[PDB]
């Protein structure tokens, strides 16, 4: 059961400050032994040297070993968050692509999504301090669409080295599911070896629906899904690195539209609904226009933004 | 603790000679299996039975006048636990129920998470406010913590709380209390609820435990070709975790998923909770909160219904909610 703070006077100290704790609303051990240092610093009739043994000798008893709410807030200001080289984006985003976590794009053709994939992939190079992440970036391809020279057109606008840039992307092409699976170990044993910020996938699901056809090879094709994404959650949150993935779309056929004009949603289910963390659903407007919308995240209220895709790269939209 | 009972040298020697320990393990075993064991007749076989029993269960009677009347001594029939929403505990007629499971249960952007967030924000209230003056235990077995959405609602709960008295909250340390752990795997899962959970129970760390999701481990690894073993699974969670909840007099809280349907109560819906009717033995009150977003979305706002699947003593209902940046809030008069 619970250990009161009466074994504090055995363990050496004066009834001054049982008493001072018990005043404060701490009655057990446990609560002081996984209390912050800072609620119990700067009480009042307290010193360093009294906190510290105190600490020291309640953690004793009580059994460590537990992540604490604060515990968890304090420790996380590593979370890096790397600029899609748009500041309506950014804002939209509050910072950026967040490290350690899944982030999903979907949408129809020509939305831009190989686009932002090839303007993060050099943008995750930058100094922290110009909004980059300080490494390099795995491109993961299972289209065909991989073109360095919209890599060099993004470098040349923030005046870095084209071949340097070229020499720290990695790329390799994914024919099936299986090779698609298979690629991932190799990714963490490269990842072990050097510094990764980025690693990209694009796209996740677009062999998925060829290599499976039929209502009747349904459940295979989610478990073989499933794994994947476990797979890349993984590693996500081994290395500390920025998941992005892409997704594609489906019809609507069933005549539900009642005053939705072409609806469409992402194919692949409620699996990688539930697999990713952040969700973006990219539309077209006028022009080289577009719209960036937030489909679910866990700490983002839904909203907008307007983006452009220019000669250097995703940007903002000239005027 | 055998030779507590009254009886006769005798048996007590031919029980000793038969390597039994304690009541328990004498009630384990059958009628026959004890003569084959003891080399006893049936006359003495069935007295001993009765007496270990008699031991093992007392000799009290209780009457439902009794857990009626006496509030005090049956907390567990009048006690509940709030959700910081008048709207919700309206609907749930007080809130969570302190023994047994409740389960949530829905799609992607349903809202879950916001209100396993915001039940362990509202456990550690005082009493007279709905909550138990006790830590949370979250279990995460998909992804990260929501931590800004927990620093958000930590800052804003003096805002989404304004029945409760002011200069009563800034005593209230928050994130000092809540509990955090991390799973990757079922049998990782099997093992912390099975050797974590009741250290942090037993010395009255917390008094809730939150599963972030059951149906994340499980949709893995057993294929619709293993159902044996995901069942034997499933049943073993599950006991183990009623245990828990009832010896402790703590809520538990899981939350779901859903799959597509392609007998059990759902005909006019398009999904239904993943794990079966395996585990939906195991539950007691069953929630569902859903999102209409194909339809009525062009209106500009999302529509958020949480509803009532099943529940011994709450009918069939639903209510509409929102979520904004201080919580979730349930929009007063919509009750079915
Ligand atoms: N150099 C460039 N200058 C301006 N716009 C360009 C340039 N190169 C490509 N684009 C734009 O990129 C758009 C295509 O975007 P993108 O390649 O990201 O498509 P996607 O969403 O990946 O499509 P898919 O689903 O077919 O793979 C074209 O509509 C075009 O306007
Ligand atoms: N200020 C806000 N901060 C965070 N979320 C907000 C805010 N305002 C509104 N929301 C909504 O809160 C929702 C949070 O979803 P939530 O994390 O509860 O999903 P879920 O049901 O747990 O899904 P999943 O299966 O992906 O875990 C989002 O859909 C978002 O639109
Ligand atoms: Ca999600
Ligand atoms: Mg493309
Ligand atoms: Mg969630």
């Amino acid at each position: 059961g619970p250990q009161p703070i009466s074994r504090l006077e055995q363990c050496g100290i004066n009834a001054n400050d049982v008493k001072k704790l018990e005043e404060a609303g701490f009655h057990t051990v446990e609560a002081v032994a996984y209390a912050p240092k800072k609620e119990l610093i700067n009480i009042k009739g307290i010193s360093e040297a009294k906190a510290d043994k105190i600490l020291a000798e309640a953690a004793k008893l009580v059994p460590m070993g537990f992540t604490t709410a604060t515990e968890f807030h304090q420790r996380r200001s590593e979370i890096i968050q790397i600029t899609t080289g748009s500041k309506e984006l950014d804002k939209l985003l509050q910072g950026g692509i967040e490290t350690g976590s899944i982030t999903e794009m979907f949408g129809e053709f020509r939305t831009g999504k190989t686009q932002i994939c090839h303007t993060l992939a050099v943008t995750c190079q930058l100094p922290i301090d110009r909004g980059g992440g300080e490494g390099k970036a795995m491109y993961i391809d299972t289209e065909g669409t991989f073109r360095p020279e919209r890599l060099l057109a993004v470098a040349e606008r923030y005046g870095l080295s084209g071949s340097d840039v070229l020499d720290n992307v990695a790329y390799a092409r994914a024919f099936n599911t299986d090779h698609q699976t298979q690629l991932l170990y190799q990714a963490s044993a490269m990842m072990v070896e050097s510094r990764y910020a980025l690693l990209i996938v694009d796209s996740a699901t677009a062999l998925y629906r060829t290599d499976y056809s039929g209502r009747g090879e349904l459940s295979a094709r989610q478990m073989h899904l499933a794994r994947f994404l476990r797979m890349l959650l993984r590693l996500a949150d081994e290395f500390g690195v920025a998941v992005v993935i892409t997704n594609q779309v489906v019809a609507q056929v069933d005549g539900a539209a009642m005053f939705a004009a072409d609806p469409k949603k992402p194919i692949g289910g409620n699996i990688i609904a539930h697999a990713s963390t952040t969700r973006l659903y990219l539309r077209k407007g006028r022009g080289e226009t577009r719209i960036c919308k937030i489909y679910d995240s866990p700490c983002l209220p839904e909203a907008e933004a307007m983006f452009a895709i220019n000669a250097d790269g995703v940007g903002d939209a000239k005027d | 603790d055998l030779d507590l009972l009254d009886l006769n040298p005798r048996i007590i020697a031919a029980i000793k000679k038969a390597k039994l320990k304690s009541v328990k393990e004498v009630l384990h075993f059958s009628g026959p299996d004890l003569k084959r064991l003891t080399n006893l007749s049936s006359p003495e076989v069935w007295h001993l039975l009765r007496t270990a029993s008699l031991h093992l269960r007392g000799s009290s009677i209780l009457t439902a006048l009794q857990l009626h009347q006496q509030k005090e001594r049956f907390p567990t029939q009048h006690q509940r636990l709030s959700l910081g929403c008048p709207v919700l505990d309206a609907l749930l007629r007080g809130g969570l129920p302190l023994d047994g499971i409740t389960e949530l249960a829905g799609r992607s952007s349903a809202g879950k998470t916001q209100l396993a967030l915001q039940l362990c924000l509202a456990v550690q209230f005082p009493r007279q406010h709905g909550g138990l003056e006790a830590g949370a235990v979250y279990i995460c077995t998909e992804d990260a913590f929501p931590h800004k959405r927990l620093q958000q609602l930590m800052a804003q709960q003096p805002r989404l709380r304004t029945d409760v008295p002011g200069e009563l909250l800034q005593k209230l340390r928050f994130g000092s209390q809540i509990f955090i752990e991390h799973v990757a795997d079922v049998d990782t899962l099997l093992e912390c609820v099975n050797k974590k959970v009741p250290v942090l129970l037993s010395r009255g760390m917390a008094r809730l435990v939150v599963i972030d999701s059951v149906a994340a481990p499980f949709r893995c690894e057993f294929d619709s070709q293993a159902s044996a073993p995901r069942a034997r699974h499933l049943q073993s969670l599950g006991a183990t975790l009623r245990e828990l909840s009832s010896a402790f007099q703590s809520p538990v809280l899981c939350i779901n998923q859903v799959t597509e349907a392609m007998p059990l109560g759902f005909w006019d819906e398009r999904v239904s909770p993943a794990l079966g009717i395996t585990w939906a033995n195991q539950l007691l009150v069953r929630l569902l909160a859903d999102r209409l977003r194909e339809e009525e979305a062009a209106l500009g706002c999302p529509a958020r219904t949480l509803r009532v699947l099943s529940a011994p003593h709450l009918p069939p209902s639903s209510c509409s909610y929102t979520i904004s940046a201080e919580g979730v809030r349930g929009t007063p008069g919509t009750q079915s």
